[PDB]
RNA sequence: UUAAAUCCUUUAACGAGGAUCCAUUGGAGGGCAAGUCUGGUGCCAGCAGCCGCGGUAAUUCCAGCUCCAAUAGCGUAUAUU
RNA sequence: GAAACCAAAGUCUUUGGGUUCCGGGGGGAGUAUGGUUGCAAAGCUGAAACUUAAAGGAAUUGACGGAAGGGCACCACCAGG
């Protein structure tokens, strides 16, 4: 409740393969 | 090495090997089976009349085109055995010039003999300098119209002259048909400076345009835009971006005659529907009594001019204060800087590439290693070979889709250049620059200012971010585009593989376009963080040894106690962290390394990651000519 | 790597912020760095120094007297 | 990792150089500088003093 | 003047008050001549032929002022004495 | 003579009795290669790229001794309160 957070991860950009 | 004959041997085959090189590089331009040699001709001084220099230069055979406004022609001499194709463009129309500099595989200056060249000239030459200058020749008008004791004086003072931009190069002499000779023997016979961004891609110059339209009342139809072929071999599945109106794909390449041979109808290839590039530039898819208190019951017109002054005085504060911010009393700082995180190292201290996205991110492409990407699709280009239109011929496209507006440009005078991209060029993402601040505009940039972005072939505008040119993995947001430095530019851009020219414009006023940023582009990647950096100041007003009580850096209690964790540096070098808040204000106990001074001045350091504002649109409005004020 | 022998070498680029006047596949001019072929104080195993950068002097670039093509 | 360039010349705020009356050039600053060590000599106990000596 | 010129020389007329008809290139710890000046940076950027300087009072970095050397010239790389 | 020292390591800037071998900052390295000798092991001859601001020789003091001897003290002990 100070410098704590949650943070998920989401909605990352379409990466393109090699 | 040893043994004398065998060294001249080694001689011999290395010379043999680099003169077959330059013998296979020179005769692929302006020759039977190469593409014309084109020229695009600058007169850099309105003193210079252009008109009578072009008829002078005129004259093998000549075969004129004619546009709305410009005249261009294309020559044709079986005595130097080479083909040009000729263009004219005025300085200060960065459109018309900078738009067909981009294909000139020779650009020739003429000069004033008494100034050097006017302003609207420098900004023509700043901009050509750092758009990507081909091979270039310079030429001087005035010289024969004035007596010989003014005339080597004038030369002198010419040469005194170019010195500063063109620091050894010959000047030629425009004054008669003979040294008109000499000087077309002169650009035919030239080592010529290559530009890669042109060298991979597969560009064209439209020699003519038809248009049919598809329905009148749509008011758009099928382009048929002819000429040569100049880049790398032309395939219809790529897409073909124009450089005024953007990139669309293409239904047909037909190869119908070359009118203009040196030496004096059948279809080529239409597109399968599976094999074509498609047309997408982003994703598709998205029991307390009554009256007791807690205390005891825990018991129980001149607005722009004033715009720019304003942005004056915070581009000073900002210059002597890297990102001193003062705290507001009216909300609380926990509120205000809801998302802001303090970092013990810039360096060291982690931060997650994909923690907190927006949803922006969620519309563009990203890499999986765009290094090998790269560097794979460039050896397609080159170790690789194309079922499609070789270079030199003379083709006509057919393109599917173009708004009637563009023929209405070529009427005008306005050339049309159309390139075929690479594989992984329509669609959006990251773009980051490296550019430096042209010195002839200071006028003050904000991060997030609209500016006009001339990106490799492209023109769009965007809202960049500035940051630090740096190795690491974070960068500070830079707030003001500084003169000195070199900074990265961040935007969100149709794709382009490096190299590439960079050119940042600004919209000053009445459609005047100025120069103001100068440079190429880095990496693409979304990953590069971009990190702002708030500086909160406070004052130690109570000093004992080695741990102070200080006051405004913030003004709640609560506040104290959530940036806590946060550690303090000092502008006289010591590093301290914040022990306990005493006041119901914002006074808080804090600890040091050492004892501080009296003079001194605690602030802590707070970073959040920014992201570049999504304001792209490929319409670019048509300058007006330059002039100074 | 030098044109006419194809050898590669490492060459300092002096003054501060010098570096971004340079780009890669960039046309340069390179000399000695002054102990005759001998590496000079901090750099390990440099002896060769930028004198010019796509023909024009980065004296000239660093004091600001001329600008650089591409 | 680190590795800026042109840090601190970037980071130095820009002081305008003031504009002062020229400087003689040839035998004339030669007749200054003689004048000026050789002609107006102020006896010293010392000489302990430079000629950019400050403080 | 000269083949004809140009230049030099000779000459009418115009052409000088410091914001000009404005002199640069390197340097100021020692070697090696000349600042413990001020501001900025903070083992970073960089300087430094060598010894070294820079990790918060930097005589060495980046600037301003001042000073020093040669001066229509002065740096740097390399071969050589 | 740099000195420790040396009747030679003296008769050397007041420098020439005759003559042989042999060194030229520290490493790479007495290594690679070639030649030659040897049954072999190896011997003799013998580099370069590259790296380094030192490596070394004589002397001169003595922080510190986990070096040794002595002395003193109920803010040390022994016998105790």
């Amino acid at each position: 409740s100070i410098c704590s957070t949650y943070s998920n991860l989401y909605n990352h950009p379409q990466l393109i393969k090699y | 090495e040893l043994s004398r004959v065998d060294q001249r041997h080694r001689a011999s085959q290395l010379r043999k090997q680099k003169k077959e090189a330059v013998l296979a590089e020179k005769r692929q331009l302006g020759g039977k089976d190469g593409p014309p040699h084109q020229v695009l001709v600058v007169p850099l001084h309105s003193r210079i009349s252009l008109p009578e220099a072009m008829q002078l230069l005129q004259d093998g055979t000549v075969h004129l085109n004619e546009l709305g406004n410009t005249q261009n022609f294309m020559l044709l001499c079986p005595r130097l055995k080479h083909r040009w194709f000729f263009t004219s463009a005025r300085p200060g129309d960065l459109h018309v010039v900078l738009d067909m500099a981009k294909v000139a595989d020779t650009i020739l200056f003429l000069l004033d003999p008494l100034e050097g060249w006017d302003s609207t000239g420098d900004y023509c030459l700043s901009c050509l300098f750092a758009q990507g200058l081909p091979t270039y020749t310079l030429a001087v008008q005035g010289i024969s119209g004035l007596p010989l004791k003014k005339q080597i004086d004038t030369r002198k003072k010419l040469s005194k002259a170019v010195e500063k931009r063109f620091p050894h190069d010959k000047l030629l002499l425009l004054d008669t048909q003979q040294e008109a000779g000499m000087l077309l023997r002169q650009l035919a016979n030239q080592k010529q400076q290559h530009l890669a961004f042109r060298d991979r891609r597969a560009y064209l110059f439209a020699h003519a345009v038809d248009f049919v339209p598809s329905e009148e009342n749509n008011l758009v139809g099928t382009l048929k835009i002819s000429g040569y072929v100049r880049g790398q071999t032309l395939n219809v599945n790529r897409l073909l971006h124009i450089v005024g109106y953007g990139d669309f794909q293409m239904k047909q390449i037909d190869a119908p005659g070359d009118p203009f041979p040196l030496n004096p109808k059948v279809l080529m290839k239409a597109d399968p529907g599976r094999q074509e590039s498609l047309q997408a530039e982003v994703i598709p898819d998205p029991k307390v009594p009554k009256g007791t208190s807690s205390y005891q019951a825990e018991w129980i017109d001149e607005e722009a001019e004033a715009k720019m002054l304003e942005k004056y005085k915070q581009e000073r504060l900002e210059e002597m204060f890297p990102d001193e911010v003062d705290t507001p009393r009216d909300v609380a700082a926990r509120i205000r800087f809801q998302k802001y995180r303090g970092l013990k190292s810039f360096r060291t201290s982690p931060w997650d590439p994909k923690e907190n996205l927006p949803q922006d991110y969620a519309r563009i492409f990203q890499f999986q290693n765009f290094t090998n990407t790269r560097k794979s699709i460039f050896k397609e280009v080159e170790e690789k070979e194309v079922e499609g239109a070789e270079v030199g011929w003379y083709v006509t496209l057919h393109v599917s889709e173009v708004p009637v507006s563009v023929v209405e440009c070529f009427r005008q005078g306005t050339p049309l250049i159309a390139f075929s991209l690479l594989p992984h060029e329509q669609k959006m993402s990251v773009l980051n620059m490296v550019v430096r601040r042209d010195p002839g505009n200071t006028e003050p940039v904000k991060a997030k200012e609209e500016l006009i972005f001339h990106c490799g072939f492209r023109r769009f505008r965007a809202s960049p971010l500035f940051s630090q040119h740096t190795a690491a993995d974070k960068h500070k947001l830079q707030r003001f585009l500084t003169a000195d430095m070199a900074l990265v530019a961040t935007v969100y851009a149709p794709i382009t593989f490096p190299p590439a020219s960079v050119l940042l414009f600004k919209q000053k006023s009445n459609g005047m376009h100025s120069l103001i940023a100068t440079g190429h582009l880095m990496s693409v990647d979304p990953d590069r963080m971009v990190i702002k950096r708030v500086v909160l100041s406070g004052h130690p007003f109570k000093i004992f040894t080695k741990m102070a009580v200080v006051r405004y850096m913030f003004f709640n209690r609560e506040d104290v106690l959530w940036f806590k964790p946060v550690e303090l540096r000092t502008k006289w070098g010591r590093r301290g962290h914040i022990k306990e808040p005493l006041g119901t204000h914002g006074h808080m106990k804090c600890s040091f390394d050492g004892k501080l001074k009296s003079q001194d001045t605690v602030l802590m350091n707070l970073y959040k990651r920014v992201f570049p504002k999504w304001t792209y649109d490929p319409y670019v409005p048509e300058p007006v000519p330059w002039l100074k004020s | 790597q030098l044109i006419k022998n194809g050898k590669k070498i490492t060459a300092f680029v002096p003054n501060d912020g010098c570096l971004n006047f340079i780009e890669e596949n960039d046309e340069v001019l390179v000399a000695g760095f002054g102990r005759k072929g001998h590496a000079v104080g901090d750099i390990p195993g440099v002896r060769f120094k930028v004198v010019k950068v796509a023909n024009v002097s980065l004296l000239a670039l660093y004091k600001g007297k001329k600008e650089r093509p591409r | 990792s680190l590795a800026r360039a042109g840090k601190v010349r970037g980071q130095t705020p820009k002081v305008a150089k003031q504009e002062k009356k020229k400087k003689k050039t040839g035998r004339a600053k030669r007749r200054m500088q003689y004048n000026r060590r050789f002609v107006n000599v102020v006896p010293t106990f010392g000489k302990k003093k430079g000629p950019n000596a400050n403080s």
